[PDB]
């Protein structure tokens, strides 16, 4: 005969529908997820009768507005992409490696593997959005599925594609927040124009793309000013809990020996107009951990292009 | 509500100017540098001031100023 289903988008309000054994789900309603599986090209039976499916297509005025309110101000094609995105990465698995836990590789997921091996390391992290903050707290438990599909949802990431570990660690932490205060203050100046400081705070302070070192982001630049004339820039304050740097491939030979400042590095191994691989690394008892998706192998010495950097506390003053 | 004159810049150093609104999303700046300089969408991302340039968010979300300069990133295929 027909079935009535609840359709939801928050699991707390629900719309009754009735359908018919006839046609498709996809034809009656839309795309539907039943138990995390998509049914939208089965036919309705007796078996969903009075069971809740998450819609995808085809939202109406309410759940939109609750869907913006649950996952931030997405585009339509959001909800389709992260239930499609959670059900397709279901087989992967993160693999315990020296007691931390580490994205075994699996369909060109190793930039995903540096993303959240360099997240974890970020213990003082927190999301606004109610839905992202949800996914973190279950991956920080041990489920990580969700923040895994949220995360390529959010950054345009297409299954089985490689991609970018800087863009999509900077995206991410563009919707986090810090739990402790943080701030940098920028000088600007111009010789017509005068000079005046900028001050950014909370995690803002805490990330920076186009410099991989601590000394070439304190170093005055200079770049054209609104009057034409030569405007510039330095760094004049600076207290963080922690630093994120970084920029394109970059070859250098990391040491124990010398005993460097930052923390924690990643790795792009291969040039930079092909297809090629992340490694995630710390640095600990004098060693350096290499995290290659699901395995790990220790090292003194490596020379790699290293694109982000992590850094400890900054406290600084100048000028 | 008049647009401005903002400055993208690429690889090799060159800024080239943009006439852009700041109720423009990101987006739509990022189809102006792809046809100015030859490279499609998905194989860059925009920066200003060290942040990225979320690509469903209004220009005017990250106080672009005229003759702002944001730099063009290689999106990288790891
Ligand atoms: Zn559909
Ligand atoms: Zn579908
Ligand atoms: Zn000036």
């Amino acid at each position: 005969l027909t079935i009535e289903v609840l359709v939801t988008v928050d699991g707390v309000n629900f719309r009754t529908v009735v359908l018919n054994n006839k046609n498709t789900y996809r034809s009656q309603l839309g795309c539907v997820f039943f138990n995390g599986a998509d049914i939208s090209d089965t036919i309705p039976d007796e078996k969903q009768n009075g069971h809740s499916l998450y819609l995808a297509d085809n939202l109406t005025a309410d759940e939109t507005k609750a869907l913006k309110e649950l996952y931030g101000p997405v585009d339509p094609t959001f909800l389709h992409r992260f239930y499609s995105l959670k059900a397709a990465v279901h087989g992967w698995k993160m693999v315990v490696c020296d007691k931390v836990r580490s994205l075994k590789l699996s369909d060109n997921n190793c930039y995903l593997n540096a993303v959240i091996m360099t997240l974890d390391l970020l213990k003082d992290i927190k999301f606004v959005i109610p839905a992202l903050q949800h996914a973190f707290m279950k991956h920080k438990g041990g489920d990580s599925t969700d923040f895994i599909a949220l995360i390529m949802a959010y950054g345009n990431c297409t299954f089985g594609a490689p991609d970018d570990a800087s863009r999509l660690l900077h995206t991410v932490l563009a919707k986090a927040e810090l739990c402790c205060s943080a701030r940098m203050v920028w000088r600007e100046w111009c010789n017509v124009c005068g000079i005046k400081d900028v001050v950014l705070q909370g995690l803002k302070a805490c990330c920076y793309v186009g410099v991989q070192t601590v000394e070439d982001l304190r170093a005055r630049m200079t770049y054209v000013c609104q009057c034409g004339g030569e405007r510039h820039r330095q760094l004049v304050e600076h207290t963080t809990p922690w630093l994120l740097l970084s920029g394109t491939p970059n070859e250098k030979l990391v040491t124990t020996s010398t005993a460097p400042d930052f923390v924690a590095f990643n790795v792009f191994q291969g040039i930079e107009t092909a297809v090629g691989h992340y490694v995630h690394a710390r640095l600990k008892g004098g060693l350096i951990l290499k995290f290659d998706s699901g395995t790990v192998s220790k090292t003194s010495d490596w020379k790699c292009k290293v694109t982000d950097v992590l850094f400890p506390g900054q406290k600084y003053s100048s000028d | 509500m008049e647009p401005l004159s903002i400055l993208v810049r690429n690889n090799k150093g060159r800024s080239s100017t943009y006439e852009v609104r700041l109720t423009q999303t990101v987006a739509h700046l990022k189809q102006q540098v792809s046809g100015l300089e030859g490279v499609q969408d998905d194989l860059f991302w925009l920066t200003f001031e060290g942040k990225p340039l979320e690509d469903q968010l209004p220009l005017g979300e990250y106080g672009l100023k005229p003759l702002s300069t944001v730099f063009m990133n290689l999106r990288l295929r790891g």
